[PDB]
């Protein structure tokens, strides 16, 4: 019971720790820089629990 | 407004049962429907002004 | 989830 | 209008729960509308000159 | 055993009940 | 001997092409058939259950 | 000399032409949104049968 | 003469329905602000009653 | 075309009768059609971009 319960956690960090990489990228876009590109559509979406 | 108070009450139960069939399924064809309805009527209406 | 096919 | 769109585009590719309806979103969104109002003044007023 | 059970069960393009290998498994 | 030429305020017919760098259309055209979440919603607990 | 007869005339057809282009338009636009009304309400009542 | 007494009615009406329109707006933002409140108040209790089988 | 319009203008201050119909203004009609439709067109390779 005790190395399930660790495994539960560490799922949890992994899945956290991917989140946290991607809004960094996100914090660290920058005016004028390379990415940046026009998408268009998708802004009335809304999956989300 | 009546559909999430549906589903949120659906998912307040008790461990031993916890389903999902239609009742969930059909739930969010119905907000899913909404949604729609509310995107296609705001369009209408800017064409019917201009 | 997945097969190995697709 | 470029850099904004931008920023709201990547956070849609967070995993299972992490993913939120975040007030960044409220204000993102607040954001592209707003400035596409003020895109079709200007215009008028460009018209006008 | 139960193993070859579930993988047919839950291998296509539809939904997947998330029945681990081991430890705790969901609520749903 | 010559007036038109003033009253040329009023097109009779003439509508014609005018001169843009700016199109720039409004940023919506057409629709779009949108989807839901991917699997339900989770919002609160009170107490749990568990085998130890 | 500022006009002539048939000039003055055709300065007249075209304003009522057009002036009536639009009102078929008008006429047009409002039966395809009753349409859109009644199919909405038909379709959202047999989802919740 | 005429002219500027119609001018001074035009002033006149234009000045009370601002401030009538100033009132709704106040009485709007009260409005937010309760509905909140509500809402609130309704979880709360929810939950509330979620524990009540222990 | 700024250049080709302005081109045309002035030519309306010429006196009483030496004012004549010349081959010259039916080129120059041609000449802003095509123009018109030539400008048009690039309009349509911008949105393709």
């Amino acid at each position: 019971s005790d190395r399930s319960a660790q495994h539960e956690l560490e799922k949890d960090l992994s899945d956290k720790q991917a989140a946290l990489r991607i809004d960094d990228k996100c914090q660290h876009l920058r005016n004028t820089s390379e990415g940046v590109s026009y998408f268009r559509g998708v802004e009335r979406v809304d999956a989300t629990v | 407004s009546i559909a999430t108070d549906n589903l949120q009450c659906r998912e307040r139960r008790q461990h031993p049962d916890l389903v999902r069939d239609y009742v969930e399924v059909e739930l969010l064809k119905e907000t899913e429907l909404i949604r729609n309805i509310q995107e296609l009527l705001k369009r209408t209406i800017g064409q019917a002004v201009d | 989830r997945y097969t190995p096919d697709d | 209008l470029k850099v904004a769109q931008t920023r709201l585009d990547e956070r849609t590719r967070r995993p299972n729960v992490e993913l939120c309806r975040d007030m960044a979103q409220l204000r993102l969104v607040n954001e592209v509308y707003e400035v596409d109002e003020t895109i079709q003044t200007l215009q008028q007023r460009l018209r006008d000159s | 055993p139960r193993k070859e059970y579930e993988v047919a069960c839950n291998t296509g393009a539809y939904t997947s009940s998330g029945l681990a290998t081991a430890g705790f498994r969901t609520a749903k | 001997m010559e007036n038109v030429r003033r009253e040329a305020t009023r097109p009779s017919v003439p509508s014609g092409t005018l001169e843009l760098y700016f199109p720039d259309h409004l940023y919506r055209n057409d629709y779009v058939s949108l989807e839901g979440p991917r699997w339900a919603p989770a919002i609160k607990q009170a107490v749990r259950w568990k085998f130890t | 000399s500022a006009s002539t007869p048939e000039t003055w005339a055709k300065f007249n057809h075209d304003n009522l032409l057009r002036a009536e282009r639009e009102r078929l338009a008008s006429v047009n636009l409002r039966k395809l949104i009753d349409c859109i009304l009644r199919d909405t309400a038909e379709d959202l009542r047999l989802q919740c049968d | 003469w005429d002219e500027h007494d119609n001018r001074t009615r035009l002033a006149e009406r234009i000045d009370t329905v601002n401030r009538w329109k100033e009132t709704l707006d106040k009485c709007l933002t009260d409005l937010d602000a309760e509905i909140d409140s509500l809402a609130q108040a309704k979880e709360s209790a929810e939950q509330n009653l979620q524990a009540k089988n222990l």
